[PDB]
């Protein structure tokens, strides 16, 4: 019941 | 769009830019707008009715943007504030279906080719402004990292009335207008 | 003009043949140069410009990160690809077929309006003889409502007593759709 | 262009270190690798290499991003380790081999005793003349002349005995070739011949 | 590790060929490359998920395919004489790595003509006495001498054990006609052992020659027997 989602990466 | 697929989804389009600043959070399915969150008001907007059976937690939009915010940063430091290129917009304007004097209709504008997403897109109708029944797409994604964005005017078409699709944006030197008659 | 400095971020999962091949693609781009890449067949992030080789180094040395990433073909895109069965990929929109002449009478459009999904098949027919000169169709176009439509032209000189058909074929169809145009007068 | 290593062949002495050097041009390059290959045969991972400095026993690699070289370095030299030394960088869709460089270690012939013997076949009038037991500062030439053959230094390890010596072979159908004109075109004036 | 097959193949220009691959199991990038002397490695291709992924600068009678269970096959449809080569394939968990792990390659020489294929005539030299008596070491020599191609693999067996210790081949043969490159090759080995191993009369020394020449479907019609993969080996025993 939730579309799951890629997280973004800080660079540093 | 090189690698072929029946299917390409983007879970999601993450944009952030210095201008405003501003960010966009949307999911994509097939080139389509499934939903956008509302940055501001931290409200998820599902596009497509049926997926509004879903719930999606406009957090980890926010958490996302917030790395970006920080990752823009740091490249703009690294590229020695390395600026984005203005492209010249393409504009198109036609109805949804065949028109029909006094039947119900959906005037389309497509702006396409859009970098930097920042853009005006604004409805005439004989030199006045119309923002009833205006509607519009979020900035969806490229595969050449540029955008695209449709705004929708529903009308009953006459047939002494006229419309135009005004654009505004830096890679254009003049406001562009695009006419439509029935 | 005012200056603008652009980040995209884009996770993006790629199907075919149901989920027999299944490939994630994860993008982060600076402006529109693509910068860093994370693809599942590779399984580490790749600098694809040397603006996005600190990065690329950095999260390919956090071995939490790189297991997270590999296994995200599987958590992300075929969760939410089980979604879209359910949803989006069961969307079936007929369209509406439409014929009204035209001049450059010389000329038909067939309208094919507000259909979904994508794959159609439009064909024009004279006096049940499929016509393949003198067919110029416009791409397809997303009309960004998850509906598109299409219009086919037939480049015509029409006999009076000719029957002119329009021949669409679309996933949610259980058989085609036929409009027709009789032609009443000789042009 | 893209990955230059050091062009001619190393000859080194057993024992010595051994210093490879290759340059790439690429700044994207994002990762790098040497690969040793022995003569005809197929190359092998040796190790990745880093800025830090990646050693593995007798074996240094490391990065330096700023000069744009890449370094390989062999501590105490062995036989065994002769080979080809690829030089092979890693960037966005392309990998690299460099064309290698060429070591060839020398045994340190401790006690030189150089000598030329005849040997005669095993089944019957044709023989080789075998010189060998020489000193590793010595080369061979290989001869001029299209009825005699002549062939390189090669060197062999009697392992139980912890022995190395160098050795070559020349023979000839003609019926004037003697063991004793054989090496001539090659030769040391302690060379016994019996 | 990679398995390829054939190892070693004589074709004749206009032919067709097919090398296979096995990788190593699991791994489901499989990398082809040509392995000439001057150029080094050149890239052929790369399949991966039994599709082309990359491609190098090859002419398009180079094809290659990947199957279901990831082993892999290059095809050249058209030889030329400048195909001869060894043709490596290497393997990687993952595309795109540069971690592989090569086979030990096909090495495939094309020829203008058959009739140039000789097999190696081989023979055991016996050590000199003075060599016995001057350095307590007995050195055996051996000669494989006028075969062509270079597709040879020589051996030491002693007593039935193939022995490396005290061993030296030529890293390469030697031209018994410098200036033709179609000359026949002649290659030279020394076993040497102790002078007592040597004069006991019932140590076995044998050289063997592994040669790899025509196929059963190669057609023949010379006199002389055809030049099929065989072994041509030399002995000798040792006396008092
Ligand atoms: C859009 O219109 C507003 C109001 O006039 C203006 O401030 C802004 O600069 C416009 N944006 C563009 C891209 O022209
Ligand atoms: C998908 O399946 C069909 C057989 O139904 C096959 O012909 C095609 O090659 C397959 N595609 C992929 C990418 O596996």
């Amino acid at each position: 019941a939730t579309p799951l989602l890629m997280q973004a990466l800080p660079m540093g | 769009e090189d690698i072929v697929a029946d299917h390409v989804a983007s879970y999601g389009v993450n944009l952030y830019q210095s201008y405003g600043p501003s960010g966009q959070y949307t999911h994509e399915f097939d080139g389509d707008e499934q939903f956008y969150v509302d940055l501001g008001r931290k409200e998820t907007v599902w596009s497509l009715p049926v997926l509004r059976q879903f719930r999606f937690d406009p957090q980890f939009a926010l958490t996302n943007i917030a790395v970006l915010k920080h990752n823009l940063n740091s490249l703009i430091k690294r590229s020695n504030s390395t600026a984005a290129t203005n492209e010249v917009p393409e504009v198109t304007v036609f109805s949804k279906s065949p028109v029909t004097l006094g039947q119900p209709n959906i005037l389309i504008c497509l702006v396409d080719n859009i970098f930097p997403p920042v853009v005006n897109i604004t409805w005439l109708s004989n030199g006045h402004s119309v923002t009833e029944g205006v509607s519009e797409t979020s900035f969806l994604s490229k595969s050449d990292h540029s955008f695209f964005k449709i705004s929708y005017l529903t009308l009953l078409p006459s047939a002494e009335e006229s419309y135009d699709c005004k654009v505004e944006h830096w890679g254009l030197d003049k406001p562009l207008l695009k006419h439509w008659e029935p | 003009s005012p200056e603008d400095f652009v980040y995209q971020f884009k996770g993006m999962c790629y199907f075919t043949n149901g989920t027999e091949r299944v490939r994630l693609v994860s993008r982060s781009i600076y402006n529109r140069e693509e910068i860093v890449r994370f693809d599942s067949d590779v399984g580490e992030f790749r600098a694809v410009t040397l603006l996005g080789l600190p990065a690329a180094e950095y999260w390919n040395s956090q071995k939490d990160i790189l297991e997270r990433k590999r296994a995200a073909v599987d958590r992300v895109c075929r969760h939410n690809y089980q979604l879209e069965l359910r949803t989006t990929l069961q969307r079936r929109v007929e369209p509406t077929v439409t014929i009204s002449p035209s001049r450059t009478h010389n000329l038909l459009v067939c309208s094919v309006t507000d259909f979904y999904p994508a794959q159609i098949k439009v064909r024009w027919f004279r006096n049940d003889q499929e016509e393949t000169a003198g067919v110029v169709s416009t791409p397809l176009i997303r009309n960004g409502d998850w509906t598109f439509q299409i219009l086919v032209m037939l480049e015509m000189t029409p006999q009076r007593g000719d029957v002119y058909t329009c021949h669409v074929e679309h996933p949610s169809l259980q058989s085609p759709i036929t409009v027709e145009w009789r032609a009443q007068s000789t042009g | 262009k893209e990955v230059e290593q050091d062009p001619g062949p190393f000859n080194v002495p057993e024992g010595a270190t051994v210093a490879f050097n290759c340059t790439y041009s690429n700044s994207a390059s994002q990762s790098f690798f040497w690969y040793r290959q022995d003569c005809r045969k197929e190359p092998k991972l040796l190790m990745s290499v880093y800025s830090s400095g990646n050693e593995d026993g007798r074996f240094t690699a490391q990065l330096n991003r700023a000069s744009q070289y890449i370094s390989l370095l062999i501590r105490d030299s062995k036989l065994s380790d002769s080979a080809t030394y690829l030089c092979v960088v890693m960037g966005f869709q392309k990998l690299v081999f460099g064309t290698g460089t060429r070591l060839l270690v020398s045994p340190n012939i401790q006690n030189p005793d150089p000598a030329v013997y005849q040997l005669r076949d095993s089944k019957s009038d044709k023989s080789v003349c075998l010189f060998t037991d020489f000193d590793s500062q010595t080369n061979v030439s290989q001869s001029k002349d299209s009825d005699v053959y002549i062939t390189d230094k090669c060197v062999l390890d009697m392992r139980s005995m912890d022995f190395k010596s160098n050795s070559a072979v020349a023979w000839s159908n003609k019926s004037d070739f003697a063991c004793a004109n054989a090496f001539n075109n090659s030769i040391p004036e302690d060379t016994f011949f019996p | 590790g990679v398995t390829q097959t054939p190892r070693y193949l004589i074709k004749t220009r206009g032919q067709q060929v097919t090398l296979s691959c096995s990788p190593i199991s699991g791994h489901r990038s499989v990398s082809w490359y040509q392995q000439t002397p001057g150029q080094g490695l050149q890239f052929l291709f790369e399949y991966f998920s039994e599709t082309q992924r990359n491609k190098g600068n090859f002419p398009g009678r180079f094809s290659g395919r990947q199957f279901s269970n990831s082993r892999s096959e290059m095809n050249v449809s058209t030889l030329e004489l400048g195909d001869s080569a060894l043709y490596l394939c290497a393997s990687s968990l993952r595309a795109e790595s540069g971690e592989l792990f090569f086979g030990e390659g096909s090495r495939l020489t094309v020829l203008e003509d058959l009739n140039k294929v000789f097999p190696p005539e081989v023979a055991v030299f016996e050590p000199s006495e003075a060599e016995i008596s001057h350095t307590q070491k007995a050195t055996l020599v051996c000669l494989a001498t006028g075969f062509f191609p270079d597709h040879v693999e020589l051996s030491w067996w002693v007593n039935g054990k193939e022995v490396h210790s005290g061993v030296c081949t030529d890293p390469q043969p030697l031209k018994e006609q410098p200036a033709l490159n179609d000359s026949r090759y002649a290659l030279s080995s020394r076993l040497r052992v102790s002078a007592t191993f040597w004069q006991n009369p019932r140590n076995h020394f044998r050289c063997q020659v592994q040669f790899y020449g025509l196929s059963e479907n190669d057609e023949w019609t010379q006199d002389r027997a055809k030049p099929v993969t065989q072994i041509v080996s030399a002995e000798a025993w040792g006396r008092a």
